């Protein structure tokens, strides 16, 4: 048993080649429309593959009207995590994704300015696997 | 409390549903009439003298395991062969106060996916009717239907005549040649037709 784990420190992404340092949450996820159905002489359901959807949510604070300024334009989405105890990082990218909706305005008493971006993703490439 | 009832004769078999007709029963009636228009006047109804056909239909399903009981499959080839009976059924449905001679209609089994063993039944029946095709006179009618069934061949017992079994086993009695031409008849019983044997094995024409 070793410490080998990662954290979001060392979280690194480039939204369509650009630093967005300041994003401090993001999560993607690739998920399919598995269809499920049930045979005559088989106790147990049969699940098919289906078509996968990708979706993607990423919310920081804003420092800029980037978001809004970039509209429904298609982008690219390069998150690259690297492990700092050992070498090794992980590098992914979101092959073509699209905003859902513009967090056009967003704030709140003396808050900081929070920013919340949410959309969809066509497809992705692994490009280090640690 | 309620139970289904099929008490077929021709074959005589009495089958009890091992299961109540799912979700629920309901019987139409519907008066035999017909409407006319008359000139300045408008519609009008007139009812036709004849009753009407109505259907009693449900679903239900066979289980494999339950309080008397048999195969699916073996149900499902009962009541497939009883489709195609010319002679009527008797359906008698106890809560529903339901007792009348039918005909299965349309019969149809389904397994689903789970529960292999069992067989999902949708059934619909008929009201059953009869066809009845000197010195007038008021008399009783006949309305009693004639559902009996005996089998195709006797056994002569030692009371017994030939006249008598044409009566009992044929109706109006005086058939009793029809029993006797009958050249397999005709070589068990003597060449008296008068003369008869407990026991000799008869056969009844049809």
């Amino acid at each position: 048993e070793e410490a080998s784990f990662l954290n979001g420190s060392d979280v690194v992404i480039l939204i369509d080649g650009v630093e967005e340092l300041y994003m401090e949450e993001i999560k993607a996820d690739f998920e399919q429309d598995e269809q499920s159905i049930k045979l005559l002489g088989c106790q147990n359901e049969i699940s098919r593959v289906g078509t996968t959807k990708g979706s993607f949510s990423l919310n920081g604070y804003k420092t800029d009207s980037k978001f809004a300024k970039l509209g429904f334009r298609s982008f690219e989405i390069i998150y690259n995590l690297s492990n700092s105890e050992t070498l090794g990082y992980e590098s992914i990218r979101l092959k073509n994704c699209r905003l859902k909706k513009l967090p056009l305005i967003n704030s709140k008493a003396g808050e900081i300015v929070k920013i919340e971006v949410e959309g969809s993703f066509r497809g992705y490439d692994l490009l280090n696997e640690l | 409390v309620i139970d289904i009832y099929l008490k077929n004769e021709k074959e005589k078999i009495d089958f009890h549903f091992p299961v109540n007709p799912q979700d629920s029963l309901s019987i139409k009636k519907e008066k035999r009439f017909e409407t006319v228009d008359i000139v300045n006047l408008g519609e009008f109804d007139i009812k036709k003298e004849g009753e009407k056909i109505r259907e009693i239909s449900f679903k239900t399903f066979l289980p494999n395991l339950y309080s008397e009981l048999k195969n699916p499959i073996e149900v499902v080839a009962m009541l497939e062969k009883w489709v195609d009976q010319a002679e009527p059924l008797r359906l008698i449905i106890t809560g529903f106060g339901y007792n009348g001679l039918v005909t299965i209609s349309s019969f149809s089994n389904t397994q689903t996916a789970g529960r292999e063993e069992d067989r999902d039944i949708e059934i619909t029946f008929r009201t059953y009717r009869e066809l009845k095709i000197s010195n007038t006179k008021t008399d009783l009618k006949d309305n009693r239907p004639n559902t009996q069934t005996k089998s195709k061949i006797y056994t002569v017992k030692a009371s017994d005549t030939l006249y008598k079994i044409a009566k009992n086993l044929l109706g109006k009695g005086s058939r009793w040649p029809e029993i006797y031409n009958i050249p397999e008849n005709k070589k068990v019983i003597g060449k008296n037709p008068n003369i008869i044997k407990k026991g000799k094995l008869v056969i009844p024409s049809k």
